[PDB]
C-alpha cells in the first residue's frame, strides 16, 4: 500500500509528506563575490 | 529524511584567523558555527527537520466559510464568493508568500436544529442538501426553485445527514502561473479602478440549498468549510503580519507596537 | 571469598567478612558516548580529586531504633571538590559504590536491610498540603523512620508503608542486601546511573535513596557493649560535568 | 519607544559615571523574552511548541570612524542569579570585540541543554541563561566628533535548529466578523 | 514462543554436594529446582509464558476521563487535562515501572439522553460532536462560539451519532527519552514549588463542544475516553502500591495493614 | 494478511503481540562473582 | 597583517591594528614531560574551565600619569576556577598570554612600554626596614609609580630606577612591546613558564610582574576626548596542578 492509486487524475493523490530537500543559500548568501569565514570579509 | 550537522572536536588556538569577524553591510548571514569560537566534543544529531516543510505545515484542515440558510425569501439559500481573506487563522498563514501553487481539498460539515417556537410538535423524515459551484460567468440562482438548480454541466454534491462528511479535490485552475496573494497594481490600464488583490481574484460562487420542500415548523441549517492545500509550491518569503486585519478586501491596517514594554534595558523577569 | 580490596583514588576499605558485591542491575558505571550525548561543549572530566571515597556521619543502631534514610547526591554536597563542582555546574553525571559499616561480637544477634531505592517519591501525613524540603533532606543528619502514625507537615515515617505507600518487605526488588551479624559485618552495593535523560540537575533532582531498616531487633545480655555504631561510605565514580557559570549559593 | 525607531538602537557613551553597570541584559529563552519574542525566528518559533539548537547574535557598530573601544558579551548558563559584576559575567561564554575596520563580532550559545528538546512556552524545568554585556574599556574619541554612537543586535538560528511539535500562533486574534 | 524447561530424571544421592544450602546475604535468588532435592521423573512441559509479557498485560482499553456537557455558560463544553492518574484501575497497573515508552490508541464512547422536565414534546435531527486537542502552550477556548474552534493547525475530529466509535493513534510525544511516572525533584531550583510529577506532566488540553447551535429543550451528553497502549517498553520494576490512592496529584496516602488478620500462627482455616 | 501496512506511519500499526523475550538474570543474579549451586556459597 | 583573532576556551579577542605577537624566548608553553617530572601522583589538568581569558579592571591614562604595574599570578586569584584551584592545589604550572589594549584617534600622542620581568624584586624606601605584602600586591587595582623621591615603609616607585635599582631605558632586554598611538592600539606578549624548581606554590611566589611605563607623554588640544582608558586580558595556558588538601584561606 501508500504507493497505489485508485484514482487516475492526479490531484485525487495523497500529499507529498515524506519530502526533505533545503537550499538556504538563496537567502543567507546572496553575495556575487565568495566570503571565506576565515578569511577577513574585507 | 536526512539529520542535521554534527558537531567536530576542537581545541586551544592562537591564529590569524577570525571566524568571529565579519561585515554585515554586506548583506550576507554569517556562518560561525559553536565549534569556531568555543571548545566542543563529538555528538552525533539525529534530529531532523521533518515537520518544518511547508507541505507538512499547510498540510492542515482549516475553517474558511460560515453561513445559516433555514427550511419553512431569500434567506433559504447561502451565496459565497470564493476567497482565503475572511478567516484569520488561515490568512495569517497563506501570506508568508507571494506566490504559491497548490491544489485544496475541500470537506464541508452540515448541522441542523429545530427554532425555539411555541408549538414544536412535528415528525419529519432525514434531510438532504445540494451544493453547487458556479463557474465564472455562469448564471446565479435567484430562487430556491429557481432553473439554475439542474446542474447539466456544472458540479454538485448531495449528502443525506448522518453519513460522513463530503469530501472534493479540486486542481489549480488559476488563469496565470500561480496565486498572486499580494498584486501592487489598479485594475485598469489609466490607474483607477480598485487597488488590491481583488482584481486577480476570478473564482466562482457557491450556492447550498434545502432539497426537501417544506417543514411544518421553521428548520434552520448551518454549514462550515474547510481547506487543506496539498502539492504545494512557495515562493518569496515574506515577514508575518504584525497589526490584526480590518477588512478582508484590503490590507489597511492600524500603527501597533514591535514588542511588549520592559521596565528597563537591564531588567531580568 | 570473605576478603575483599577496593582501591579508589587515595582511600582504601579493607573488609574481612563480606559478601560479593552486587552490581546494580548487572552494568558497570561508565561515561556518556558521543551517539546518545546531547549536550554541545567539552565535558570536564576529574578523575582523582571527585571520585573518592567520603566516609558520612555515623549512627548507634538502639533497641528501639526503627531506621533511617539518606537522599543522595545533595548529602554529597559540601565535602571536596565533588561538592565544589556541582556548585558551578549546571548539569552533572555520575556513578555511586555505597559501603556500609556495621561490627558486632558473637554474643549479639540483628539484622539490617541496605536497598537502594530509585526516584524514591515519599507522601506527607497531612493529605491536603505539603511539607518543606527540610524534610526530605537535611546533609548532615540521617533522618529516622518511627513505629508508629504521625501528623503535621512531615512525611509519613511509618516502617510499616516506608513513606512510599508500598509493602516493607517487597522492597527486596530493587538491589539490596542483608547485614547479618551471626554471618556478615559489611555491604557492599554498586550502583549505576539511572535517570530518564542523559543528564540532569543535581541539586533540584534525588535519584536515589539510601534506606537501611532492621528487620531482626538488636539484643544482647548484660556485660556485652552496648555502642554498636554504623557508619556509611560513598565514592562517587565517573563524575562528569558540562556547564560552567557562576557558583550557586545553596 | 516601542512604537519608534528608538527600539533597535542600543545607545553607548564616554564617560566615567557608571562604567561598573550592565549595558543591557535580557532572557536567552526566544520563545517568550519580549527583547527578542516578535523577530523573525521568534514568529517562526510561536508555530511550535518544541525547539531545539543553537542561536548566533551579532553586533553592529553605528559611530564615527574614528571611535575605538572594546566590549565584553557573555551568555551564562542556567542554575544561578542573574550576574551583576563584570567578575561574575567573566566566568561563563564571553567574548571580547574589538571595534575597527570589521565593526561585526558574532556571539554563539552553544546549546547547554539537559534535555534534547526545550518548550517554547515558559516552565521551570526548561529555561535558559541570559545575556549581558559590560565595559571592557571606555571609548575614546577625538575633539570635534560626536560623543554618543549606537550599536544594533541581529539574531539568527543556527545549521542544527529543529522544531518538532506543531501549534498555533498565539499572536493572532479574531474578535468579530471582518 | 518457546515452553518453559523441562524436569529430568533423579535418583538417590548420598555426597558433599548441597544444593539447598545458600546464603541470602549476598542478594542472590536461589536457582534450585525440584529434582535437586527430591526424586523426580521426566515430564515434557508444553506451557508457554505467552500472556505475561508486558506488551500483552498492557494490550486492553481502560477507562481514563468521563465528564458531561449540556446543549440548551461554561457548561456547554468540557476542558481535561490529559493525565493517567485519574482512574485507579489503570493507576496501579502503570506505576509498577518507573520509566516506560508506549503510543497510545485512544478511543471515545458519546451518549446522550434527554432531561426530564414539564414539557418534553420536541423532534431534534442527528447530533454532531467535535473534539479538539491544544497543543501546550496553544490559544484556550472561552465559549462555544470562539475563535479558536477553527483548527487551522490543531487536530480535530467529527463523529455524527450513530456510526462506530472514533479512534485515533498518537506516536511518543514526550521531550525526555521515557515518561517518568516518578519523579523525586522540585521545579524550581532553589529547591521550591511543586514537589512530584506533576512538573514533568506537560500534556495538552481537550475541548469537546456541540456542533449544533441550539435545541427546544435541554439535552446533555457524557463522553468516556479509553487508552491501549501498544509499542511498550518498561524499566526498573516497582513494588505494588498498598494502600488506596487519596488524591490525583500527589502520593499521599494513610497507614494500612500488611496483610489479613489471623487467629493465631498455627492456624489452618 | 497480518503482515500488510496499509498507513505510512509507524505508530498506525499493530502491537506486537507475539514476542518472547526474557532475562531473569538481571534481578535473580545480580552478584558480580559467579556462584555454584553444588558449591558452598562462602 | 594587521589583523588577528585569538580564541582560547569560551572567549575570543579581535583586534584590527596590530604588531606580531612575541614569543617568549622563541618557546611556546608546554606540558611537563615524564622526564623532568619530580612528583609522584597523578596532575589534574582543567582545560577549557582554568584556561581563558579574564579582562582586570582597567585604569586612565592622564597626561601625568608616572606608570603602573602588576604583580601575577596572585592578581588572578578569586577569579574562575583558576583561583579556586589554587587553594585546594599546594602546587602549579601555567603559562599566560598577556594582551593590553589602548585605543585613540590620529589627533592623540604618546607611547607606552609594556614589558614583562620575570623575578623582579622590588626595595624599600627605607633601606634599613622592610615593607609588608600589601605594598607589593593589592589583587585589586595598579599600584602606580611616582615621578620623585618617596620616603617610609614603601616600595622605591620612582620611575627612574623602576624600583629595582636598573636603568628604566634597559628594560628591552627582557621580552617587550610598544604602543604608539599613530601605529598601533594593542600589544600581545606570550609568556612560557620560566623558575628554577619544576613546580612552586603559588601564593608565596611572584613569577612574573607586568609593567606599563609611559616614555611619551599624553597630550591633545581642546575639543578631544579626555577619557583614554587602558584594559589588560591575561589568558593561562596549559594549566597543571599537583597535590590536594583542605582550601588555604587567604
Ligand atoms: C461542491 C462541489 C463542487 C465544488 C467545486 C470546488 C470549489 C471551487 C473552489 C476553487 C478554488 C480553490 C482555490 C482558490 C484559493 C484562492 O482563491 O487562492
Ligand atoms: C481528538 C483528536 C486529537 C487527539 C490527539 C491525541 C490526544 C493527546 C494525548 C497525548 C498524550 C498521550 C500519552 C500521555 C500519557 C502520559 O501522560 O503519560
Amino acid at each position: 500500500y501508500t504507493n497505489i492509486n485508485f484514482y487516475k487524475d492526479a490531484a485525487s493523490s495523497a500529499s507529498n509528506r515524506q519530502e526533505l530537500q533545503q537550499d538556504p543559500g538563496k537567502f543567507t548568501d546572496p553575495v556575487k563575490d565568495l566570503m571565506v569565514k576565515t578569511l577577513p570579509a574585507l | 529524511d536526512r539529520t542535521v550537522a554534527n558537531t567536530q572536536p576542537s581545541g586551544p588556538s592562537n591564529s590569524k584567523e577570525i571566524p568571529a569577524l565579519t561585515a554585515v553591510e554586506t548583506g550576507h548571514t554569517s556562518q560561525v558555527d559553536p565549534s569556531d569560537t568555543l571548545q566542543t566534543r563529538h555528538v552525533v544529531n539525529f534530529h531532523s527537520r521533518s515537520e518544518s516543510t511547508v507541505e507538512n505545515f499547510m498540510g492542515r484542515a482549516a475553517c474558511v466559510f460560515m453561513d445559516q440558510y433555514k427550511l419553512n425569501s431569500t434567506d433559504n439559500f447561502a451565496v459565497w464568493t470564493i476567497n482565503v481573506r475572511e478567516m484569520a487563522q488561515l490568512r495569517r498563514k497563506c501570506e508568508l508568500f507571494t506566490y504559491m501553487r497548490f491544489d485544496i481539498e475541500m470537506t464541508m460539515v452540515i448541522t441542523s436544529c429545530q427554532d425555539q417556537g411555541t408549538q414544536l410538535e412535528q415528525d419529519m423524515p432525514v434531510l438532504t442538501h445540494q451544493i453547487m459551484y458556479v463557474p465564472p460567468g455562469g448564471p446565479i440562482p435567484a430562487k430556491v426553485d429557481s432553473y439554475e438548480w439542474q446542474t447539466s454541466t456544472n458540479p454538485s454534491v448531495f449528502w443525506t445527514e448522518g453519513n460522513a462528511p463530503a469530501r472534493m479535490s479540486i486542481p489549480f485552475i488559476s488563469v496565470g502561473n500561480a496565486y498572486s496573494l499580494f498584486y501592487d497594481g489598479w485594475s485598469h490600464f489609466t490607474q483607477d479602478g480598485t487597488y488590491g488583490y481583488t482584481t486577480l481574484n476570478a473564482m466562482g460562487k457557491l450556492f447550498v440549498r434545502h432539497v426537501n420542500k417544506s417543514s411544518p415548523h421553521q428548520i434552520t441549517s448551518t454549514i462550515r468549510v474547510y481547506f487543506k492545500p496539498k502539492h504545494i509550491k512557495a515562493w518569496v518569503p515574506r515577514p508575518p503580519r504584525l497589526c490584526p486585519y480590518i477588512n478582508k478586501g484590503d490590507v489597511n491596517f492600524v500603527v501597533t507596537e514591535v514588542t511588549d514594554a520592559r521596565k528597563s534595558i537591564t531588567d531580568t523577569p | 571469598d570473605r576478603v575483599r580490596s577496593m582501591t579508589l583514588g587515595n582511600s582504601t576499605i579493607t573488609t574481612q567478612e563480606s559478601a560479593n558485591v552486587v552490581v546494580g542491575y548487572g552494568e558497570w558505571p561508565s561515561y556518556l558516548s558521543d551517539k546518545e550525548a546531547t549536550a554541545e561543549d567539552q565535558p570536564t572530566q576529574p578523575d582523582v580529586a571527585t571520585c573518592r571515597f567520603y566516609t558520612l556521619e555515623s549512627v548507634q543502631w538502639e533497641k528501639s531504633s526503627p531506621g533511617w534514610w539518606w537522599k543522595f547526591p545533595e548529602a554529597l554536597k559540601n565535602m571536596g571538590l565533588f561538592g565544589q563542582n556541582m556548585h558551578y555546574h549546571y548539569l552533572g553525571r555520575a556513578g555511586y559504590t555505597i559501603h556500609v559499616q556495621c561490627n558486632a561480637s558473637k554474643f549479639h544477634q540483628g539484622c539490617l536491610l541496605v536497598v537502594c531505592v530509585p526516584e524514591a517519591e515519599m507522601g506527607c501525613a497531612d493529605t491536603s498540603t505539603t511539607f518543606p524540603a527540610t524534610e526530605l533532606t537535611t546533609e548532615e543528619e540521617p533522618h529516622v523512620f518511627t513505629s508508629d502514625s504521625i501528623t503535621g507537615k512531615k512525611v509519613q515515617a511509618a516502617v510499616c508503608n516506608a513513606g512510599m505507600g508500598v509493602g516493607v518487605g517487597n522492597l527486596t526488588i530493587f538491589p539490596h542486601q542483608w547485614i547479618n551479624l551471626r554471618t556478615n559485618n559489611s555491604a557492599t552495593i554498586v550502583m549505576p546511573y539511572i535517570n530518564s535523560v542523559p543528564m540532569d540537575n543535581m541539586f533540584r533532582h534525588y535519584n536515589f535513596t539510601l534506606m537501611i531498616i532492621p528487620f531482626a531487633p538488636l539484643n544482647f545480655n548484660e556485660g556485652a557493649t552496648a555502642y554498636v555504631p554504623v557508619t556509611v561510605t560513598i565514592a562517587p565514580m565517573y563524575a562528569e560535568y558540562n556547564g560552567l557559570r557562576l557558583a550557586s549559593t545553596q | 519607544k516601542t512604537k519608534s525607531m528608538e527600539a533597535y538602537q542600543i545607545a553607548v557613551g564616554t564617560g566615567n559615571t557608571d562604567k561598573t553597570k550592565p549595558i543591557f541584559s535580557f532572557q536567552m529563552d526566544p520563545g517568550y523574552s519580549s527583547v527578542l519574542k516578535r523577530t523573525l525566528l521568534g514568529e517562526m518559533l510561536n508555530y511550535y511548541a518544541h525547539w531545539s539548537g543553537s542561536v548566533k547574535l551579532t553586533f553592529l557598530f553605528c559611530g564615527s570612524a574614528m571611535a575605538t573601544g572594546k566590549l565584553l558579551i557573555s551568555y551564562s548558563p542556567p542554575g544561578a542569579s542573574v550576574p551583576s559584576s563584570r567578575k561574575d559575567a567573566m566566568l561563563g561564554t564571553h567574548i571580547i570585540w574589538d571595534i575597527g575596520l570589521q565593526s561585526s563580532c558574532v556571539l554563539c550559545v552553544p546549546w547547554i541543554s539537559q534535555s534534547h528538546y526545550r518548550m517554547v512556552q515558559q516552565d521551570p524545568y526548561t529555561s535558559a541563561g541570559y545575556i549581558t554585556c559590560w565595559y571592557q574599556t571606555n571609548i575614546v574619541v577625538p575633539p570635534g566628533a560626536p560623543t554618543s554612537c549606537d550599536v544594533l543586535c541581529f539574531a539568527s538560528a543556527c545549521n542544527d535548529f529543529s522544531v518538532r511539535l506543531l501549534r498555533d500562533t498565539p499572536f493572532m486574534a479574531q474578535p468579530g466578523k471582518l
